[PDB]
């Protein structure tokens, strides 16, 4: 079987996950990458509900799930679900970069 | 670096 990490995973830093959506918000506008100084992960979006705004979302792995550190924490186990938590909570607003 | 903790939808 094959159970790769997320489509809009990629292993860049929180300034080139900020400029790839910036550059082409025709491919979606979530990007999920490794978590800067720790093995968890890091969600970077780019929405433009009123203005553009660039905002990062920690991803902790807790045993063998995850947890999205939000106002209410949500735990999900995997990172597949992770991204369809935040496209269902966003309804749709938020799609994945698509490279 | 700062994070947000908060989802907006429309």
């Amino acid at each position: 079987v094959l159970n790769p990490m997320p489509a809009c995973f990629y292993t860049v830093s929180r300034k080139e996950a900020t400029e790839m959506l910036q550059k082409n918000p025709s491919l979606g506008n979530m990007i999920l990458r490794p978590g800067s100084d720790s093995r968890n992960y890091s969600i970077t979006i780019r929405q433009e509900i009123d203005i553009p705004r660039i905002k990062h979302y920690k991803v902790m792995s807790v045993g063998q799930n995850y947890t999205i550190e939000l106002e209410k924490p949500v735990t999900l186990p995997n990172l597949f679900s992770v991204i369809d938590y935040f496209v269902k909570e966003t309804r749709g607003n938020l799609r994945p970069f698509i490279a | 670096n700062s994070y947000e903790n908060v989802l907006i939808a429309k």
